[PDB]
């Protein structure tokens, strides 16, 4: 499903992302436009094998079990295919346990290139929560 | 640091009855509070996770639910295998912290 | 299925260094994030730290960095140090995943003179 700015704003807020350690409502919604503009059943296949899936692009080498990535830790101990829903509810899952590492939201490639550094509280004006 | 304020401090009850836990955050806290189990001579056990998120293994008479400061841990029709200490935590914030614990006994 | 279990000391003196293991069965020590817990005499918890991933470790503040977690991937098992112990140390030290779902016994540890 293909998500609405202030749609997943107000979503990724009933799903506790605002000030999640440290990290306040607009980095995320910033970090899902640039990775998935939006789209929870976007998917991405890398040259080393894995994959990214779903609304935030969680990588199958790490994070989830797509049953075909060679050194997979599956970190979050979910299935890829549970990343690919209409409810977020895993993914914000899983993107809770990724940025409490001492990485936090680094791991996520489009928003250190495209969101860190911004006014990203931008993502979040205009919109009803 | 986040406190939480975990109430009643100890609460009877017989078997059969219903009841509701409550946990207040410091600050609002979203949806990172769980709740945990810990019985007589055993190591905590997670019951459920982020206010209302049910998991696998744990009877279903338990339900969570809240958001924001306010949180309830509630318990559909107590069984003698539910007399124990309660704890709710928030990992909203590092250090995680944890409530001062609600004793479930026997009345 | 995981299995944890702590091992160390049972009784230390105060100022030395408290250091507890906590050995993982079932699933490798990279596969997970871990962390350590203690419980003191009157129900109180602390959570005092976890070591994620990348190896960045979080401590809570309150035990003033006097702590030290650490993993050791041949072996399948982390560590707990405590440096300069003192009689508000005695408690019952647990390792768990950070998850939650997965908690060793616990092993209770008491500082006296003694």
């Amino acid at each position: 499903k293909v998500f609405g700015r202030c749609e997943l704003a107000a979503a990724m807020k009933r799903h506790g992302l605002d000030n999640y350690r440290g990290y306040s409502l607009g980095n995320w919604v910033c970090a899902a436009k640039f990775e998935s503009n939006f789209n929870t059943q976007a998917t991405n296949r890398n040259t080393d094998g894995s994959t990214d899936y779903g609304i935030l692009q969680i990588n199958s080498r790490w994070w989830c079990n797509d049953g075909r990535t060679p050194g997979s830790r599956n970190l979050c101990n979910i299935p890829c295919s549970a990343l690919l829903s209409s409810d977020i509810t895993a993914s914000v899952n899983c993107a809770k346990k990724i940025v409490s590492d001492g990485n936090g939201m680094n791991a996520w490639v489009a928003w250190r290139n495209r969101c860190k550094g911004t006014d990203v509280q931008a993502w979040i004006r205009g919109c009803r929560l | 640091d986040i406190v939480l304020t975990q109430s009643p401090a100890t609460l009877s009850v017989t078997p059969g009855n219903s009841v509701s836990l409550s946990c207040r955050a410091s600050q609002s806290i979203g949806n990172n509070l769980h709740w945990y189990q810990q019985k007589s001579h055993e190591s905590p056990r997670l019951l459920i996770k982020y206010a209302s998120q049910s998991i696998s293994g744990i009877p279903s008479r338990f339900s969570g639910s809240g958001s924001g400061t306010d949180f309830t841990l509630s318990i559909n029709s107590v069984e003698t295998e539910d007399f124990g200490m309660y704890f709710c935590q928030q990992s909203n914030s590092w250090p995680y912290t944890f409530g001062g614990g609600t004793k479930l006994e026997i009345k | 299925d995981v299995q944890l279990q702590e091992s160390g000391p049972s009784l230390v003196k105060p100022s030395q260094t408290l250091s507890l293991t906590c050995s993982v069965t079932g699933d490798s020590i990279t596969s997970a994030y871990w962390s350590w817990i203690r419980k003191f005499p009157g129900n109180r918890l602390e959570y005092m730290g976890y070591v994620s991933y990348s190896g960045s470790t979080y401590y809570n503040p309150s035990l003033k960095s006097r702590i030290s977690i650490t993993r050791d991937t041949s072996k399948n098992q982390y560590y707990l140090d405590l440096n300069s112990v003192t009689t508000e140390d005695t408690a019952t030290y647990y390792c768990a995943n950070w998850a939650g779902d997965y908690w060793g016994q616990g092993t209770l540890v008491t500082v006296s003179a003694a």
